[PDB]
C-alpha cells in the first residue's frame, strides 16, 4: 500500500 | 462529470478556489541546511497539493488508482510552477516562501543544484515579461495535474482538458486580448510546460542522488521518489 | 531576415521539403537477437540520423540566423526529442509497433527498454486518434528544435517570434481543414500538450542510454557520447 | 566538438 492511497482516501 | 457541465467563469472560480495557501518555511549555505528546509517546506505542500487535486474538477471522477498516478507524475512539477509563480515579483530570486528566498549564489554551493535553480529563475523571468495572470496559472497547474501522466496510464481527462483550454481562451478574451494574441498567447503557455517537465525530471534525479547518497526524507516523499523509478 | 517574412503556406512547404529521409537498419532476422546487439542496432540508426537532422535544423526557418554556439545548444537539447517525434510519426499506422525502420518494427514485447517503448507506443497511438497530418509534425518538430533549450541574448527574443511564426501555421492550416475557432484552439493545445510527453520520453531515454554507456556495452559513436554528455 | 563542426559543413 501508500501513504497516497490513504491522503487522496479521506 | 461535473466539469465538463461548468461554465468558463464556473471553472475558474472552483479552480480559484481550490487553490493552496502559500506556506512558510537563516540563509541556508550546503546541501544539508537547503534540503532539510526544502524537504520540510515540500512535506507540508504535498498535503495540501493533494486535498487541493481533490477539488479539481474531473479529477475526482477517475478511479483513486488513477489519481494516485496523476499526483505521483506531477507531484515535482506542480511544486516547481508554483514557486516559479511566487518568485515572479522578485526578479533574480527563488520565492520558496515568504520568510525564505533564495538566488542563484546559494544553489552554487550544493552539487548540481544551480544550474536547476538557473532553469527555475527562467521561468519565472519567462511568467513574468508574458504578464502571466492568476486564472492563467491555476489553470495551467490543473493541465499539469491532468495531462502529465494520461499518457503514462482517458477520454473523460482528454475532454477536462479541453474544457480548461476553452478556459484559458475565455480568461485572454474577458481580458481583451484578439483572436491572434489568443492562440499566440495559448501556445506561448503551453510552451512552457515543456520546460516545467524538463525541471522536474532533472530535480527527480538529482532527488534520487541526494536519497542514495543520503539529509533525511520523510517517507511521503520517498514513495513520490520511487513513483519515478 | 527571411524566416519572419514568410506565409503560413511557405513556412509549411519549407518544413515539408526539408524532411530529412527515412534510413534503414542493419536488422537481419536470419541473425540472433540479443540486448547488446540490439541496441548497436538503434545507437547505429540514431546516429546516422543525427546526421540528416543536423542538415534538416539547418533548413527550419530562422534557425540559421542563430550564431553557432546557440545552434549547437539547441540540437543538444533536442536530438532525442527529434528521433522520437520521428520515430512515433513513423509508427502511426503500425498498432501496438514502433518502425524504427522499415526493416525493423519491434513491439514491446523486445527490449530490457519496455517502459520507454510504452510511453512512445502512448505517443504514437495518440496521433492516430487526432488524425495528426503530416503538416502540423513537420511544425511540431521545428517547435521542439527551437523550444526545448531557449547581453547579447536577444537570439532569445528572435527564437520566440519564430516561435509565434509557426503557431500562426498551425493554426492557419486547422482552419483551412474547417475546424471552428474553439476546435483550433483545442487542437493547438492538444498537440503542444504533446511536446511535453516526448521532453518526458526524451529524458527518461537519456538517462537510460546513460547506463548503457557506464555499462560499458553498447557501442557508441563519438557524436552520441557528445550529445548525451551535454545533458550530464 | 564533432556536432559544431557539422554544423558549420
Ligand atoms: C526537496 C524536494 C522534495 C522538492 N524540490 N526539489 C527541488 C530541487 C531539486 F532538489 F530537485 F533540485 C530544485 C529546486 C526546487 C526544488 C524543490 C522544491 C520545489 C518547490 C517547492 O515549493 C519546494 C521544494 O523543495
Ligand atoms: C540508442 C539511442 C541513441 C537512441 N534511442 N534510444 C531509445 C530508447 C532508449 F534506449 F532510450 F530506451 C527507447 C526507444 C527509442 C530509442 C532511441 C531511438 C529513438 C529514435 C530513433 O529513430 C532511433 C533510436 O535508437
Amino acid at each position: 500500500h501508500k501513504i497516497l492511497h490513504r491522503l487522496l482516501q479521506d | 462529470s461535473l466539469a465538463l457541465s461548468l461554465t468558463a467563469d464556473q471553472m475558474v472560480s472552483a479552480l480559484l478556489d481550490a487553490e493552496p495557501p502559500i506556506l512558510y518555511s537563516t540563509r541556508p549555505f550546503s546541501e544539508a541546511s537547503m534540503m532539510g528546509l526544502l524537504t520540510n517546506l515540500a512535506d507540508r505542500e504535498l498535503v495540501h497539493m493533494i486535498n487541493w487535486a481533490k477539488r479539481v474538477p474531473g479529477f475526482v471522477d477517475l478511479t483513486l488508482h488513477d489519481q494516485v498516478h496523476l499526483l505521483e507524475c506531477a507531484w515535482l512539477e506542480i511544486l516547481m510552477i508554483g514557486l516559479v509563480w511566487r518568485s515572479m515579483e522578485h526578479p533574480g530570486k527563488l520565492l520558496f516562501a515568504p520568510n525564505l528566498l533564495l538566488d542563484r549564489n546559494q544553489g552554487k554551493c550544493v552539487e548540481g543544484m544551480v544550474e536547476i535553480f538557473d532553469m527555475l529563475l527562467a521561468t519565472s523571468s519567462r511568467f513574468r515579461m508574458m504578464n502571466l495572470q492568476g486564472e492563467e496559472f491555476v489553470c495551467l497547474k490543473s493541465i499539469i495535474l491532468l495531462n502529465s501522466g494520461v499518457y503514462t496510464f482517458k477520454d473523460h481527462i482528454h475532454r477536462v482538458l479541453d474544457k480548461i483550454t476553452d478556459t484559458l481562451i475565455h480568461l485572454m478574451a474577458k481580458a481583451g486580448l484578439t483572436l491572434q494574441q489568443q492562440h499566440q498567447r495559448l501556445a506561448q503557455l503551453l510552451l512552457i510546460l515543456s520546460h516545467i517537465r524538463h525541471m522536474s525530471n532533472k530535480g527527480m534525479e538529482h532527488l534520487y542522488s541526494m536519497k542514495c547518497k543520503n539529509v533525511p526524507l520523510s517517507d511521503l516523499l520517498l514513495e513520490m521518489l520511487d513513483a519515478h523509478r
